[PDB]
């Protein structure tokens, strides 16, 4: 199934994926396609941030769902 | 406080905690379902939304900065955590999740997103073959664009523009293969509260890695948001106001977050810095934080807003109404109340202290420095009891210390044992003094006696030197006898003690005073009928000093001429 993400400059990219795939699997297929490491991706469905170890049908997932994507501003 | 609010003590970098804490504190709404959850057979070191609970009551009630210690313990985070740089908004998706979560099967279920919950389409059209898909998607934040947009107006203009699905990107209409396709996005709903998170950050291909963007980013005060609806509402518009600014000071995993906030929902704003809440002025919540000055190259450089806090203009009511304590359940205050004091039975792991150089006056009559360490939010009697051990304490004496704050050699008032440090001048022209109250000093006659100030000057008033004093004088005493007090003060040689003037001093203006007449009274020492943080009248002491001096200035000095 083809999902949608969102990238850095707003743009709309396609991920051919599965419902089984977990998190990382989508994360390294981002990096595939974008060159963002996994380490600095962080991904937003629905307002929940999508958690490693889990997979797409955990969330509902689905055919032209959209992911959004974005890196992190740290501070402490 | 000097605000009404206070903040919250920081563990180590937990910036990004007390700063989405703060903003969710003031979503009264929220803060009054959290209040209302079901935290009585939980344990406190497992409990979130009771260790949420912990926060905003003593964020209600306290008026010392407070602690988020328990909040991160209930995280299962080792203290460990508690040095880690996050990111403000991760945190937001994180926490709101687990507490949404937590609210299920309780009787405010569904509060966080009937608060932050939104729904937009995502329209997809094929350009070349009859195929039209649709897709209706919840969101809690959005996304804004932010480099080659101009404000806040254009990255929404861009967020809803039109998209090619081309190339690489082809969409799978699954029948006709993939296809070139348009994709456009509508917004549906707009909740009560939106979170919009700037995208400040890209990849920077000269150094491989990601960089925050500090460019100029404009956001208005009041925000028009019926554009961009797919459907609009002429007896409801989406009109926003500007609830809280989130900025983000610093580098890409790095830096320090602060809030500003107008919490009434008004227009008063106040900046709130880890444990330091501060009024400010509009400008500087929204102006000053579109950010993008790339010149005198400081802070500012990487100082501006991150995430953006706007409330719909027609649920300013609703989503800010007040809060008593009538709208907190009676367990939770006494499960609080009662959890403090436990503490109060329990020397090591303290604490975020601050150093406080000041002068300490002893038996003696003569000045050392001393630098003490006492808690940043605790009081004066924290500090004068932290001097106590820090001295010697005089054979036997009045064991009750005092605090002094000098300006220009004269006293300016004493402080009272009360007073927070915080809210102590930390201006250069102040210099605080503990001292020991002498005898006739501790509990003195209130109708007849009275405390006064006492300093030295020389010919001028303003010419002001040496070790200002607190004097008791009597009423209707002979002068004579104050004189008799000042002389076994100073010990210096009677020689120099005939050459003394005495005046009284007030708003520059000064009248001699007849050391034969004898005529004290206490009338003489007040102030004019009505002023009180208008300066005291004070005695001054008119004679010549001994005194440090300094170097010689040339180099080429002095004169002035025209030859020609």
């Amino acid at each position: 199934m083809q999902i949608f993400v969102k990238t850095l400059t707003g743009k709309t990219i396609t991920l051919e994926v599965e419902p089984s795939d977990t998190i990382e699997n989508v994360k390294a297929k981002i990096q595939d396609k974008e060159g963002i490491p996994p380490d600095q991706q962080r991904l937003i469905f629905a307002g929940k941030q999508l958690e490693d170890g889990r997979t797409l049908s955990d969330y509902n997932i689905q055919k032209e769902s959209t992911l959004h994507l974005v890196l992190r501003l740290r501070g402490g | 406080k000097h605000t009404g609010y206070v903040g919250l003590k920081n563990q180590g970098a937990t910036c990004y905690m007390n700063s989405l804490l703060q903003t969710l504190f003031f979503t009264n709404q929220l803060r009054k379902a959290v209040y209302m959850m079901p935290t009585e057979g939980d344990d406190s070191s497992k409990s979130v939304p009771l260790a949420l609970q912990r926060v905003f009551y003593e964020l209600q009630h306290s008026d010392k900065p407070v602690g988020t210690k328990k909040l991160t313990k209930s995280f299962g985070w080792e203290t460990l955590d508690s040095f880690m740089q996050h990111d403000v908004q991760e945190l937001c998706r994180v926490l709101l999740d687990n507490v949404e979560n937590k609210m299920k099967g309780t009787c405010v279920e569904g509060t966080i997103p009937k608060l932050f919950r939104g729904k937009m389409v995502s329209y997809i059209q094929c350009k070349e073959v009859d195929y039209r898909s649709d897709r209706r998607e919840d969101y809690y934040d959005i996304q804004l664009s932010i480099k080659g947009k101009k404000n806040i107006f254009e990255s929404f203009v861009d967020y809803v523009a039109v998209e090619q699905l081309d190339g690489d990107n082809k969409y799978d209409a699954g029948e006709h293969g993939l296809q070139e396709a348009e994709k456009g996005v509508k917004f549906l709903t707009l909740p009560p509260v939106l979170h919009l998170q700037l995208m400040r950050f890209m990849y920077d291909p000269q150094t491989d890695q990601n960089i925050k963007i500090n460019d100029r980013f404009e956001f208005p005060e009041q925000l028009p948001l019926d554009e961009f609806l797919q459907k609009t509402d002429p007896k409801d518009p989406a009109n926003y106001i500007l609830h809280a600014v989130l900025v983000h000071s610093g580098d890409n995993h790095g830096g320090h977050y602060v809030v500003y906030l107008n919490p009434k929902g008004d227009g008063k704003w106040c900046k709130f810095d880890d444990d330091v809440v501060s009024r400010c002025t509009k400008e500087e919540a929204i102006e000053h934080n579109y950010g993008g000055h790339d010149d005198d190259l400081s802070v500012r450089h990487c100082t501006n807003a991150y995430m953006l806090v706007y409330i719909r203009e027609s649920k300013l009511s609703e989503v800010l109404q007040a809060v008593t304590d009538h709208d907190i359940p009676q367990q939770l205050v006494e499960r609080l109340q009662e959890e403090k004091r436990i503490e109060a039975q329990k020397i090591t792991d303290f604490e975020n202290r601050r150093s406080f150089k000041c002068i300490w006056l002893n038996s003696q009559f003569r000045e050392e420095e001393i630098t003490l360490y006492p808690d940043k939010h605790g009081c004066v009697r924290d500090l004068l009891e932290e001097c106590k051990k820090a001295v010697e304490l005089g054979e036997k004496a009045s064991g009750k210390l005092r605090l002094l704050e000098i300006v220009s050699y004269k006293i300016i008032g004493v402080h009272q044992e009360d007073e927070l440090l915080e809210c102590l001048s930390p201006a250069t022209s102040r210099t605080f003094r503990i001292e020991e109250i002498p005898l006739d000093q501790v509990d003195i006659d209130k109708e007849n006696e009275m405390l006064v100030t006492v300093a030295h000057f020389h010919k001028e008033v303003f010419g002001t030197f040496g070790i200002p004093f607190l004097l008791r004088i009597h009423q209707g005493e002979h002068f004579r006898e104050v004189m008799k007090r000042i002389q076994s003060l100073l010990d210096i040689q009677e020689k120099e003690f005939e050459k003394f003037k005495f005046a009284i001093v007030m708003m520059g203006r000064h009248q001699y005073i007849n050391e034969d007449e004898y005529e004290v009274n206490l009338k003489d020492f007040e102030p004019q009928p009505g002023n009180m943080s208008h300066p005291r009248p004070w005695l001054g002491l008119d004679h010549f000093n001994k005194a440090p001096k300094r170097s010689r200035y040339t180099y080429l000095e002095k004169a002035i001429k025209i030859h020609n």
